[PDB]
């Protein structure tokens, strides 16, 4: 049966592989630009300190990246946005109960203007 | 004989599509994602709990790793913030022009290799501990 | 089917592939990370995680490729925010296909709650109208049996 | 003054409607297609034993009917 398929707050595991590879090297260019001077503000103990700091942040990222690749590896049909359209539906229809009681309401509300007294 | 108001008898109304009567689980085929995750398995026999941390998934790799980095511990970052950011010639030279965009960031003068080898080359002697 | 069961297949092993090269990234992170700890002072060891680098860069360069080559179901891949920034909690992702899915099952089986109710509404009313009013048995027994079509759609569960 | 007390009783139907479907809205529960499914309850949700539940049905469409 059609489900409309929504697009919000969605994206593809191929943008998301591209922005944190973009993100982990330009973060090491960043580190890398800086680091060119020693200086007594940044001697270069603190350099390797920072160094390993970076590269346990970059660690613990691609461990992330492992965790959601082995999350889409979990679903076989690739079918999840199928669930969110059905709980979307389920969100639509859910109100509709509530729509027209509230559209039974509204209609007295208006209909409070009609009348004729003794 | 007396016609009442609205009811109509060629006025037939027909379910809903898709119907909530039924399984909505199998109608759209999402058995397979059902007891994949189930508590219980569908024979009487209680299924394994899933863990609250994804410890199970990182369990087969080797590594200095053994805690978990989260928001609250100081070891994650707003790393979804960056992750969300978006930006003839057939579809082989498109493609490779999009790949290859790809690449120019990839590559020096961006990430100079001789710079890195001058730069990291000037750690000194041991680790020094905090 | 046929072509989204060969889309599937092949997105199983795009996933595979991606795996084995993260953890490889993975591996050479602790590799240097050590090196860095246990670090002997030598150019050898210099050059050394210089290579580490190096092999971390072309293995960026070969996923990188994958996530823009036109042979990719990598961008037929439907991930949303809150996985992410669920895993960044460090709590378990299965948790929110579980939670998902019994959120699925808990909204389907209140509205089939409301169902039954509606239909228990429906068909007091019009055994207590038709105790009431004999003369309008013929028009809710109609409306009945035009408010109740055949089940077409709710014959398979 | 029967008039008034006709719209009276007119807006009555029209009140014990949006009642009754408030209330069937509200205060029904979870039903069980099979006995191996789960059943969860929820403590954001007004759960009513189900006999009950039924006679308070059946005294809101009689009240209905009376007013009829």
């Amino acid at each position: 049966p059609a489900l409309p398929h929504v697009e919000i707050n969605q994206v593809s595991l191929a943008l998301v592989i591209r922005n944190l590879t973009v993100f982990t090297m330009k973060e090491l260019a960043q580190y890398m630009k800086t680091n060119v001077h020693t200086q007594a503000n940044e001697p270069n103990s603190a350099k390797k300190i920072r160094f390993l700091q970076l590269i346990i942040f970059l660690r613990t990222q691609f461990l992330k990246l492992y965790v959601l690749v082995k999350w889409t590896r979990t679903i076989k049909q690739n079918n999840f946005h199928v669930l969110i359209d059905l709980l979307n539906w389920f969100r639509t229809t859910n109100m509709n109960v509530n729509n027209c009681i509230w559209a039974l309401k509204s209609s007295l509300n208006s209909m409070t203007n009609a009348k004729l007294p003794n | 004989p007396s016609y009442y108001y609205y009811v109509d008898p060629e006025t037939t109304y027909t379910y809903q599509q898709p119907n909530p009567l039924q399984d909505l689980i199998s109608v759209y085929g999402l058995d397979d994602i059902s007891r994949q995750v189930a508590r219980t398995n569908l024979d009487g026999t209680k299924a394994v709990k899933l863990r609250k941390s994804y410890k199970n998934q990182i369990a087969d790799l080797s590594g200095k790793f053994s805690t978990i980095p989260t928001r609250e511990n100081g070891k994650g970052g707003q790393i979804a913030h960056i992750l969300f950011q978006n930006n003839n010639m057939s579809e082989q030279q498109w493609r490779e022009q999009l790949r290859n965009r790809d690449i120019a960031l990839f590559q020096p003068p961006n990430f100079d290799w001789d710079l890195c080898s001058s730069v990291l080359s000037q750690f000194e002697r041991s680790y020094p501990s905090e | 089917m046929n072509g989204n069961s060969t889309n599937n297949e092949q997105l199983q092993q795009e996933l595979a592939t991606t795996q084995d090269q993260v953890a490889s990234i993975i591996e050479s992170f602790v590799e240097l990370g050590v090196s860095i700890y246990d670090f002997p002072g030598t150019p050898e060891a210099t050059k050394g995680m210089i290579t580490n680098l190096q092999r971390n860069v072309d293995r960026l360069y070969k996923l990188n490729v994958r996530s823009n080559d036109p042979q990719s179901s990598l961008s037929k891949v439907d991930i949303p925010l809150e996985v992410v920034q669920y895993i960044e909690d460090g709590r378990n992702p299965d948790i929110y296909t579980r939670e998902f899915v019994e959120a699925i099952r808990r909204s389907n089986q209140y509205q089939r709650g409301k169902m039954h109710g509606l239909k228990q509404l429906r068909d007091s009313l019009a055994d207590k109208i038709v105790d009431e009013f004999p003369e309008l048995k013929e028009p809710v027994e109609d409306i009945i049996k035009r408010t109740s079509p055949i089940d077409n759609v709710s014959n398979t569960h | 003054d029967r008039l008034t007390q006709l719209q009276i009783c007119l807006d009555q139907m029209t009140e014990q409607f949006c009642a009754t479907l408030n209330y069937i809205d509200k205060n029904h529960g979870f039903e069980r297609l099979t006995v191996n499914e789960p059943q969860m309850s929820d403590k954001h949700a007004t759960v009513v034993p189900p006999e009950e539940f039924s006679n308070t049905i059946d005294e809101l469409s009689t009240d209905i009917i009376l007013k009829t």
